RNA sequence: AGGGCACCACCAGGAGUGGAGCCUGCGGCUUAAUUUGACCAACACGGGAAACCUCACCCGGCCCGGACACGGACAGGAUUGACAGAUUGAUA
RNA sequence: CAGCCACCCGAGAUUGAGCAAUAACAGGUCUGUGAUGCCCUUAGAUGUCCGGGGCUGCACGCGCGCUACACUGACUGGCUCAGCGUGUGCCUACCCUACGCCGGCAGGCGCGGGUAACCCGUUGAACCCCAUUCGUGAUGGGGAUCGGGGAUUGCAAUUAUUCCCCAUGAACGAGGAAUUCCCAGUAAGUGCGGGUCAUAAGCUUGCGUUGAUUAAGUCCCUGCCCUU
């Protein structure tokens, strides 16, 4: 049927593989020709800025990062089973953006 | 459109300013946090929760429609 | 008429053009991201929008 | 402050209709955008909800950059006078 | 100091405008807004319409 | 002998129209010109051309003031008494041909120049 | 008096800084103003690379964006805005 | 005993950071804040906007730095290698750019891709490497100062925003007393990203690239700590 890419992104690299290993999971079950779940660069986001409010002291500095994650999964299904498996829990913090 | 790494870092700050705004809204109420799921569902964490919802919810509709009028959400 | 002298002066860009998206002073702002808000607000809310201190 | 008639009365509607209010708090905003179609420029709404309040008509937040205003009992009743409106409308908040 | 301007109280300026048969002395300004009902100022060398700012000079 | 900008004569200048202007300008004022004037400058053009039209014969127009430090000199205003704002007072210049493609500015200086005087104290 | 530790100490060294030109911050001087904080742990620090804005300083000119309460004036009009010509840096 | 030194095997036999106690300082910040007490001012305003100027002003002293004083070099060609990371935005105007054509250059015009492991981009980086000219001469070292012209950003470029072209061609020949940082992919050289940013790095925060001398010690100096 239609090819379904599953795109799926997150901050916390735990449950984006909890969310990502269900997704297969429940795509083996339907018996559907899924390719693994192809894992994109990380991005780290980062703001370097001064720790004090004003302009006094020893010049130390603040790092904070973001680090964002990113899976593809690929499938071969009609869109109505795709929607069904993408209808099982989705753990918090996950965003799934899925394209036929 | 919008890039993943905007995305990501506007959903943060409309999580952070949210929760700023009930902090102000229900300090005496007993607030301690808020969990935003995605229909968006807001979550208010709170000792006293009758406070909260006021007279037969008429203050937790009335925080809804604040919400979604500053926020812009649909409807 | 005052309607046209009254706040008559362009703002496409320039620091007066941009302030922080919480308290409103135009110091200090961190852009990146579309963040817009100045370095100390980014410090009291960056672990609530998400960055935190790995280093 | 002076505010056309017909200004002060939109923004009342649109109060005593939603139940509760927003503005950004910025006196330059052309438009408030909730009453984009009736010209009503942000600083009208500001400052006829800053009357409000000083009247108890409404209870007011204010959230980094955001007032947030809410209608009171005693602001329900002068705004249905001010607006000769049937007692059986109410806003949004009590009808739900 | 600079002195603020004081508006000059006119008494029953409606008066002036109408002639009782009735005549209309001040014109009328030609305009979509205005209408019949504003009337034009006649100053000493131009009729001035107070509320579009239509000027028509002698 | 008789004044030339760009080995244009005066008179020359004053026919000439502003695309005309451009090309004898430099590349500042062609970039300004092309970019076009606004309504204070026009205003300044009108206030001068009627000081001007209301000058006695053989005797300097009266001094037109004006904060515009930024208005190029065009060969209309040869001749003019321009007070330009220094930010507290303005300074009475008249225009001369050898100021055409110049700022008003440049002839209206803002500051005192420096007479020092004795070190305080430290100052090592 | 004795005993430890450290290249923000030394030893062995390397690269330097201090000298020059320039950039930049601070003091002083000057100024209508040259806004201001800070004197190892102040001085390319205030994320401070300021044409306007920023701006806090100086010169000049608009505006009220002085809620609300009380009293007064008012539909025989409380008040609002404005064309021209003067005026103004200005089509405030 | 605790442990220390050396060696084998081994990718590695001490990678680098973040976090960080009790108790304090009249340390800095009320100029980050719709944090805030009190005081001051509040319509001829210390509110707010608009216009102009200033914050940059120059006999002088001090601090962080950049570029150099050359041949272990400069110039002109040729050849050949990265990594971190950013990219079209609520208000919000402002993105990164391939390719084609015009121009000597800065640039201009057209036409596409990219909301990004997708396009810029195989990120043809600099130093370095291979040839060339120069020849110990304040010299083709150095590039301050200054004249003229051309573009771009911008509402506006004068007290030169930045950039380009021709010209001009200062001190400086290795730096007194004094003093800083540092031991391994480190110092140092070299360029590239991010922040600031309409215009934009001699700063800072990161990244790679080339890549050492010296030491494995001590309390002599400067400090800190402990015991009597
Ligand atoms: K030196
Ligand atoms: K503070
Ligand atoms: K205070
Ligand atoms: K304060
Ligand atoms: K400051
Ligand atoms: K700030
Ligand atoms: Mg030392
Ligand atoms: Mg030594
Ligand atoms: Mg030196
Ligand atoms: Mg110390
Ligand atoms: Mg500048
Ligand atoms: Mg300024
Ligand atoms: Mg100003
Ligand atoms: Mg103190
Ligand atoms: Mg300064
Ligand atoms: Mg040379
Ligand atoms: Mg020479
Ligand atoms: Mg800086
Ligand atoms: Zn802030
Ligand atoms: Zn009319």
């Amino acid at each position: 049927i239609h090819r379904i890419r599953i795109t799926l992104t997150s901050r916390n690299v735990k449950s984006l593989e909890k969310v990502c290993a269900d997704l297969i999971r429940g795509a083996k079950e339907k018996n559907l020709k899924v390719k693994g779940p192809v894992r994109m660069p990380t991005k780290t986001l980062r703001i370097t800025t001064r720790k004090t409010p004003c302009g006094e002291g020893s010049k130390t500095w603040d790092r904070f990062q973001m680090r964002i994650h990113k899976r593809l999964i690929d499938l071969h299904s009609p869109s109505e089973i795709v929607k069904q498996i993408t209808s099982i829990s989705i753990e918090p913090g996950v965003e799934v953006e899925v394209t036929i | 459109q919008i890039s993943k790494k905007r995305k990501f870092v506007a959903d943060g700050i409309f999580k952070a300013e949210l929760n700023e705004f009930l902090t102000r809204e229900l300090a005496e109420d007993g607030y301690s946090g808020v969990e935003v799921r995605v229909r968006t569902e807001i979550i208010i964490l709170a000792t006293r929760t009758q406070n909260v919802l006021g007279e037969k919810g008429r203050r937790i509709r009335e925080l809804t429609a604040v919400v979604q009028k500053r926020f812009g959400f649909p409807e | 008429g005052h309607q046209q002298l009254y706040w008559s002066h362009p703002r496409k860009f320039g620091q007066g053009s941009r302030s922080c998206r919480v308290c409103s002073n135009r110091h200090g702002l961190i852009r990146k991201y579309g963040l817009n808000m100045c370095r100390q607000c980014f410090r009291q809310y960056a672990k609530d929008i998400g960055f935190i201190k790995l280093d | 402050m002076l505010m056309p008639k017909k200004n002060r009365i939109a923004i009342y509607e649109l109060l005593f209709k939603e139940g509760v209010m927003v503005a950004k708090k910025d006196v330059h905003m052309p438009k408030h955008p909730e009453l984009a179609d009736k010209n009503v420029p942000n600083l009208h709404v500001m400052k006829a909800m800053q009357s409000l309040k000083s009247r108890g008509y409404v209870k007011e937040q204010f959230a980094w950059r955001h007032f947030y205003w809410y209608l009171t009992n005693e602001g329900i009743q002068y705004l249905r006078d001010y607006l000769h409106l049937p007692p059986e409308i109410v806003p949004a908040t009590l009808r739900r | 100091k600079k002195n603020k301007h004081k508006r000059k109280k006119v008494k029953l300026a409606v008066l002036k405008y109408y002639k009782v048969k009735i005549s209309r002395l001040r014109r009328e300004c030609p305009s979509d807004e205005c209408g019949a009902g504003v009337f034009m100022a006649s100053h000493f060398d131009r009729h001035y319409c107070g509320k579009c700012c239509l000027t028509y000079c002698f | 002998r008789k004044f030339t900008y760009r080995g244009v004569d005066l008179d020359q200048l004053l026919d000439m129209s502003y695309e005309q202007l451009m090309q004898l300008y430099s590349a500042r004022q062609r970039r300004r010109l092309n970019r076009g004037l606004r309504r204070k400058q026009h205003s300044l053009l009108k206030r001068l051309r009627k000081a001007k039209k209301e000058a006695p014969p053989m005797e300097k127009p009266e001094v037109v003031k004006t904060h515009l430090r930024d208005m190029i000199i065009l060969p209309e205003m040869v001749g003019s008494m321009v007070g330009v704002y220094n930010g507290k007072t303005f300074n009475q210049v008249e225009i001369k041909p050898e100021m055409i493609g110049h700022y008003l500015g440049e002839f209206s200086i803002t500051y005192k120049p420096v007479k020092h005087g004795r070190p305080g104290i430290g100052a090592t």
